[PDB]
RNA sequence: GGUUCGUUCCAUGGAAUUAACGUAAACCCUUGCUUUAUUUGUAAAUAUUAUAAAGCAGUUCACCUUUAUAUAGGAAAUGAU
């Protein structure tokens, strides 16, 4: 505790585990309240300075990374015709429309 | 003049509604506009004022709910203390 | 008879009684607890006995038939009279706060009042008036009035100094080049302005709802 | 963009400056004079008292007793007098009822026993938490799980065991043991609160358990075996109590072990223990046969 | 309590052979600073500073005014202290490395001698002649000389109550007068609002004190008189306390960058 | 840990995942390892091989 | 005692800890996107309707507000989508 501290605007973000994270890993019914205080601790002693950060605190603040990826679905651009016609796609109810769309009068 | 008593021992200390109920403020403008005609006429132009406010409230959005009022949970806490106990 | 039964200061004889003999007879008994030979030689002490209790104060002599024998007594010591005299003609002695958090409890082992008002460990206080009164009260057999003018004198003279220092101490570091930060006197009034100010947006924002009332009250429903 | 960037080499100082003001405050503190330091707040912790003193208990607040109203008559035994509006417990019986409750936590300790420090508070996890490593023993901070000793089968169903011997080492051979033995008990529960919490001494009366508590004004003294006449509702005093409790257990660990390693056994194979014994040479009687 | 602590080297039974008397260090040290922490003891018999130590006492009660007449006591043990802590029974080689900063400083090693001790008698007043190792976020490790009247502090913490000047022989109306008023007001106007002057390094690194020298009347008005004629008195007592300085010492608590 | 559900995460094992483009001129093309265009010691990287 | 579409979730109780069914989840159709396939479907085509296998996606992010600080909620054509 006698090491300096960060300010919380300069320490990097880092996502940590959630309550049903730790319950899973652990196989206990975790309470709610006794884990919030128990993250603090985490939050906490990430703020000290990494390189007067010890070892052991870098490994035990490791194992409450959450290292979860969200699936990444990106559509498809639109892309134009070599004659500068672009095809677009509608539908409504029974519908399926095709307009193709080119600089006119 | 006496002092307020302990309570007895009851199944539970609680307000019955916590948050007050506030009236909704277009029935007093209603009641004024009602009053308008009564002492004149229906259709006159001393209501003019007054009935353009009963139209500026309905056109009016709703405000929102206020916040729960935890008045109760410190209830139960205090009880055992304040009363004579808990019943049942 | 709501209350269900605590055997607890019987839990070593019950416990020995059920090691003795072994449920399937004609065996040796099996090993008892760890903690049967721990407790065997510290019986439980008698509890739920009510004594009579310590008496702080001679008893009504008079009484024929007296009630609350079996109720501890109040303790009243010769110097709860000096304290109430002493901070009723002192009352802002109070103001000025004093620690009841004892470090170790030997303050008292270094308390000669004999000496004088100032003594080890403890503060300058009403307590020291009171003491110090108490002692030449009963040592040099004086008056509860004669020794209180003694004790109390030598309180002012010691409690003049120490405002005087304050006064002499700042002043003299400004003459060196000594600058010292907010005085209490102003950090008082900034908080009153802050105050005074949020009684002013609340008294602007009553007044409105009175004086907006009143047009409601009073009847235009008609306009002629 | 500097006002941004000024807060960098900044950081990069922190371990500098550090080090320099730690070094500093080595050199130039304690000059001026020597200071008498005769209290610490968390002193119960660090460097618990062998004995609690007359000094010790008062300084501690615990003879701070409740309310007169609100206050057990049965327990008057223990009462001093009345101040303040509040019963002044005798410093003098609580020092005699603690020494005899440490008497009963050193002799525990020193047969083998399971002992088990439950103060169930909002700042009471570090004081037990303190008191069972010194001991050796279990320690709870948070409710009692109703059944924990009459529905042990339940509750405690999953949690892993060992079996250790005189030198307190693991013991090989025993596998088989710990999946149809059933969970443990605790031999001396010391409750730092047995006001809050009766649902923890019913279960120890019922299952024959000895109990310590820390009997207030208003609690009632027949729910302990050992009561400790005190004021509970001071952490000061809660750390001293459970303080010289948990030397206790330390104290009679080490002659445990120290009785130990001359090949003096102080305890004897718990009954459940000793009937898997008789039941394994049952089974390797079979192999000499067949 | 805040109890007398032994000097370092056995001064109290013998004194310094060639700077201080047996009896003079005895009415200086053991008799003085007995007086000083009685008084200090009545100051914060019932406060939180019962068990704080000097220094923590000196940050403190800085800029509260309405505790200046504790800083005085607090203060003043501690920098007498620091100018016993520094002294030895004979005198020390001045180190290698420290002996070629102070020429890089002030050009020669006597030619701070000159300026310490002609600060203490220009002076003219009880305070204490510090040697403070002053260091910016990027200057290197610099020396200077620095001044403090009668219960002074060179620590940044304490710069409330530095004391490094007189006002009534240094603020009048000449072009050094007005400049020096300035200063003067501008430091008690921002010192009040709460506003810094000079950014100063988190936890007091800037300024470290390494060498003290107590300029008060009643430490050497006894062993070296009044200074009748020139014989002895305060500027003697400087120039004799120059042998004893513990260089050794001085060198350590210095810290100096390896730079050679 | 029975009833504990499954957070959804992107599982880069998954030979889906691995190689984004699945024609092997891209793949065996010296990508990021070094003469290990042989069809077959891509395969040996993937599965489990008995011979 | 609060909260939630919900015995949902949190806190709490001088008695609780758990199991099964329903609930929930998931499944089928539908909506957007990605990949695969191009006949008997599609004007052309560098591939965009349709056809149908698998996979992803939501109250997610942003904003506002927020009890006991434990669980969260609101806003609904003019934040993203
Ligand atoms: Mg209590
Ligand atoms: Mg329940
Ligand atoms: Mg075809
Ligand atoms: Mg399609």
């Amino acid at each position: 505790e006698d090491l300096p501290v960060i300010p919380a605007t300069a320490v990097e973000r880092v996502a940590w585990k959630t309550l049903e994270d730790i319950r899973k890993e652990l196989g206990e019914q975790v309470k709610a309240s006794e884990f919030a205080r128990c993250l603090a601790l985490v939050k906490r002693l990430n703020s000290i300075h990494p390189d007067l950060k010890p070892q052991e605190i870098k490994d035990v603040l490791d194992s409450f990374r959450r290292n979860v990826q969200p699936f990444t679905n990106v559509a498809k651009p639109i892309p134009i015709d070599q004659f500068g016609r672009a095809c677009g796609v509608g539908k409504r109810k029974a519908s399926s429309a095709r307009a193709f769309v080119v600089e006119g009068t | 003049p006496n002092k307020p008593i302990r309570l007895p021992p009851l199944k539970q200390l609680r307000v019955r509604q916590a948050n007050k109920a506030e009236e909704n403020p277009c029935i007093a403008v209603m009641s004024s506009v009602l009053a308008c005609w009564a002492s004149a006429g229906y259709n006159s132009a001393g209501c003019a004022t007054v009935e353009n406010a009963l139209r500026a409230c309905m056109d009016a959005p709703k405000p929102a709910p206020k916040p729960n009022n935890t008045i109760n949970y410190h209830l139960s806490r205090f009880q055992e203390r304040l009363t004579q106990g808990k019943s049942k | 008879g709501k209350g269900r039964i605590f055997q607890a200061a019987k839990v070593y004889q019950r416990a020995s009684e059920a090691a003795a003999t072994n449920i399937v007879s004609g065996l040796p008994p099996r090993n008892p607890p760890l903690w049967l030979k721990a407790i065997e030689s510290i019986p439980p002490a008698e509890i739920n006995t009510r004594p009579y209790p310590i008496q702080h104060s001679p008893p009504n002599p008079r009484a024929r038939k007296p009630r609350n024998l079996f109720r501890p007594t109040k303790i009243v010591y010769p110097e709860d009279e000096l304290r109430r005299d002493f901070y009723r003609d002192h009352p802002w002695e109070l103001a000025r706060p004093r620690m009841i958090i004892e470090l170790d409890g030997k303050d008292a082992r270094f308390l000669d009042w004999s000496k004088g008002l100032r003594q080890r460990g403890i503060p300058l206080s009403g307590e020291s008036v009171v003491q110090r009164q108490l002692w030449l009260m009963e040592n040099q057999g004086m008056t509860k009035q004669e020794a209180y003018d003694k004790a109390r004198h030598e309180f002012y003279k010691l409690r003049q100094l120490e405002q005087m220092e304050r006064r002499i101490a700042v002043e003299e570091a400004r003459m060196v080049g000594g600058y010292f930060g907010k005085d209490l006197l102003t950090v008082g009034m900034e908080l009153e302005n802050k105050t005074y100010e949020s009684w002013k947006k609340w008294a602007t924002t009553e007044i409105a709802r009175q004086e907006s009332a009143r047009a409601s009250m009073y009847t235009n429903v008609v306009d002629n | 963009d500097e006002e941004a960037l000024k807060l960098k080499q900044q950081i990069e100082a922190i371990p500098g400056n550090f080090k320099l003001f730690k070094q500093t405050k080595a050199q130039t503190q304690k000059l001026g004079a020597g200071v008498e330091v005769r209290y610490i707040p968390e002193q119960y912790l660090r460097n618990p008292p062998s004995d609690a003193s007359l000094e010790d208990l008062m300084a501690a607040q615990a003879h701070m007793g409740h309310n007169t109203s609100l206050w057990n008559p049965a327990n008057a035994r223990y009462i001093y007098g009345v101040r303040q509006g509040i019963h002044i417990i005798s410093l003098e019986t609580t020092a005699t009822h603690l020494r005899r409750a440490a008497r009963v936590v050193e002799e525990v300790a020193y047969r083998g026993g399971l002992i088990l420090f439950v103060g169930t508070r909002p700042g009471q996890r570090p004081i037990v938490v303190r008191a069972a490593e010194l001991a050796k023993a279990c320690h709870l901070f948070t409710k009692w799980r109703p059944g924990t000793i009459t529905n042990r089968e339940q509750l405690l169903g999953g949690v892993p065991l060992t079996v250790v011997d005189e030198l307190d080492r693991p013991l090989s051979g025993f596998e088989d043991h710990l999946h149809d033995r059933r969970p443990l008990a605790p031999d001396l529960v010391v409750c730092l609160n047995p006001k809050e919490n009766m649902t923890l001494l019913y279960e120890c009366s019922l299952a024959k358990i000895p109990t310590i508590g820390i009997i207030d004004t208003n609690t009632n003294p027949s729910w302990v075996t050992y009561q400790i006449p005190a004021n509970d509702d001071s952490l000061r005093a809660t750390a001293l109590i459970s303080g010289v409790l948990g030397r206790a257990g330390e104290r009679g660990q080490k002659r445990r072990l120290e009785a130990a390693q001359r090949g003096v056994v102080t305890w004897k194979t718990p009954a459940d223990v000793q009937g898997y014994f008789e039941l394994a040479s049952a089974r390797a009687a079979d192999a000499r046969r067949r | 309590q805040h109890y007398l602590m032994p000097l370092r080297d056995n001064f109290e039974q013998e004194g310094i052979r060639n700077f201080l008397s047996p009896g003079s260090v005895n009415m200086a040290y053991t008799e003085y600073q007995t007086f000083i922490l009685e008084k200090l003891n009545a100051l914060v018999v019932g406060t939180d500073f019962e068990q704080k130590d000097t220094k923590s006492i000196v940050l403190a009660t800085a800029r509260d005014p309405e505790l200046a007449h504790v800083f005085n006591h607090a203060s003043m043990a501690h920098n007498n202290h620091f100018f016993f802590d520094h002294l030895s029974p004979v005198p020390v080689k001045m180190g290698d490395k420290l002996f070629y900063h102070i020429n890089e400083n002030f050009g020669s090693v006597d030619t701070l001698r000159d300026e310490m001790i002609g600060t203490a008698v220009s002076m003219f007043g009880p305070g204490f002649v510090w040697l403070v190792r002053t260091q910016l976020p990027g200057q290197p490790v610099a020396l200077r000389v620095m001044a403090t009247y009668l219960a002074g502090s060179p620590y940044p913490g304490a710069h409330w109550r530095r004391q490094e000047m007189d006002a009534q022989t240094s603020i009048g109306s000449s072009p050094q007068g007005l400049s020096n008023g300035q200063r003067f007001f501008e430091r008690s106007a921002a010192g009040f609002k709460g506003n810094k002057l000079e950014p100063t390094a988190p936890g007091g690194t800037d300024l470290i004190p390494i060498l003290c020298l107590n300029t008060w009347e009643y430490a050497w008005l006894r062993e070296y008189g009044t200074g009748v004629g020139g014989m002895g008195g305060k500027l003697a007592y400087a120039q004799s306390w120059w042998n004893m300085i513990d260089w050794a010492k001085v060198e350590e608590e210095a810290r100096l960058e390896t730079r050679i | 840990q029975e009833k504990a559900s499954l957070i959804k995460s992107v599982d880069w094992n998954l030979l889906e995942n691995k190689f984004k483009n699945l024609n092997l001129s891209f793949i065996l093309n010296d990508a990021s390892y070094a003469e290990r265009n042989n069809l077959s010691e891509l395969l040996n990287k993937l599965y489990y091989n008995v011979l």
